[PDB]
């Protein structure tokens, strides 16, 4: 399964 | 940062004359990930030609395979041509049956 | 005994020729199973392995729109990284992420990745204790503490410690006998003179899995590394792979050379001699 990636550097 | 790939022409089985086979052509340790590589027929380009979808080592450079079915006959020369920014020329290297 | 999932992503900008391109793969231990292609029609995850596919479609749909969420997220981090370092929109640019999480032999949790590449080199990257960070330059520095103060190590361990562990124990058993099998090498050596004083002797692995193998050259008992060539581990393309190791030796000395071959298939390490 993926991750929810959203985070902005 | 710029890294040259290092190249390995091979195939799947130990090559056979007369016996159907895998060519490979992979490229690992290379960045950027713009590659271009090439299966040669006796210096003719081999139109249905695979690739593995792009991935990368823990250092982060990439590596790819590409692949494309054939038999291998006592005549007919095969080679990889990589194309990369970090080759002034690109890169043929010949199939070696004991590599 | 121990396991590994990853998901491997890279984005790419290439100004003046569309949005950056963004390809994402995931993989069990040596064994890809589903990609993402940003250029592909489809638009969807996609099978890469047998295993998968019994995955039904509310699966395709979720992880569908897991991946895509991710392609946007990392277009606008790699459009921030420009400004971060100060480069024009002229050049091209790569951001590269990868996480996952490793488990032993009884399922349980192991370790956890969550770390990011600009241009190839470290950025930043989520260390063991799922608590801090280490940033690789002033760029880094900057998320570091942007991401320290929103505590988004917190935020990914439920991921880390739960989803992902779940979903590697759930493939392991539905790809048993894919994923839970060993293959050891196939060996053999050959033999070629070089010249009237010298020889090439090479040791082969073929059809092995995992991966990891060992191949090593000694002479009268002794590891030998001068005159020794190794190449890297490379795929067959159906799954196994295949290394090779050869050494310069003199003419008519070949009997003192000995190739050792260790892999988790094989019960005793192999002995080689020509």
């Amino acid at each position: 399964n993926y991750n929810y990636l959203y985070r902005l550097l | 940062i710029q890294r040259t790939p290092k190249i390995q022409v091979y195939s799947r089985h130990p090559a056979e004359n007369g016996k159907s086979n895998f060519l490979n052509c992979y490229v690992s340790g290379f960045h950027p990930s713009d590659i271009e590589v090439d299966l040669l027929k006796n210096g003719e380009r081999i139109e249905k030609v695979e690739h593995s979808d792009l991935s990368f080592s823990k250092d982060w450079s990439f590596y790819l395979l590409y692949y494309t079915e054939f038999t291998p006959t006592e005549k007919d020369e095969y080679a990889c041509r990589v194309n990369h920014v970090t080759l002034s020329q690109p890169k043929i290297v010949k199939w070696d049956r004991d590599m | 005994g121990s396991h590994s999932m990853r998901y491997f992503s890279t984005s790419v900008s290439r100004p003046g020729r569309g949005e950056p391109r963004f390809i994402a793969v995931g993989y069990v231990d040596d064994t890809q199973f589903v990609r993402f292609d940003s250029d592909a029609a489809s638009q969807r995850m996609e099978p890469r392995a047998p295993w998968i596919e019994q995955e039904g479609p509310e699966y395709w749909d979720e992880e569908t729109g897991k991946v895509k969420a991710h392609s946007q997220t990392d277009r606008e981090n790699l459009r921030i990284a420009l400004r971060y370092y100060n480069q024009s929109e002229a050049g091209s640019h790569t951001l590269q992420m990868m996480f996952g999480c490793d488990v032993g032999s009884d399922g349980r949790f192991l370790r956890g990745y969550h770390q990011y590449a600009y241009d190839g080199k470290d950025y930043i990257a989520l260390k063991e204790d799922l608590r801090s960070w280490t940033a690789a330059d002033m760029a880094a520095q900057i998320t570091k503490r942007k991401w320290e103060a929103a505590h988004v190590a917190e935020q990914q361990r439920a991921y880390l410690e739960g989803t992902c562990v779940d979903g590697l124990r759930r493939y392991l058993e539905n790809g048993k006998e894919t994923l839970q099998r060993t293959d050891p090498p196939k060996t053999h050596m050959t033999h070629h003179p070089i010249s009237d004083h010298e020889a090439t002797l090479r040791c082969w692995a073929l059809g092995f899995y995992p991966a990891e193998i060992t191949l090593t050259w000694q002479r009268d008992g002794e590891d030998q590394t001068q005159d020794t060539e190794l190449v890297e581990t490379r795929p067959a393309g159906d799954g196994t792979f295949q290394k090779w190791a050869a050494v310069v030796v003199p003419s008519g000395e070949e009997q003192r050379y000995t190739c050792h071959v260790q892999h988790e298939g094989l019960p005793k390490p192999l002995t080689l001699r020509w």
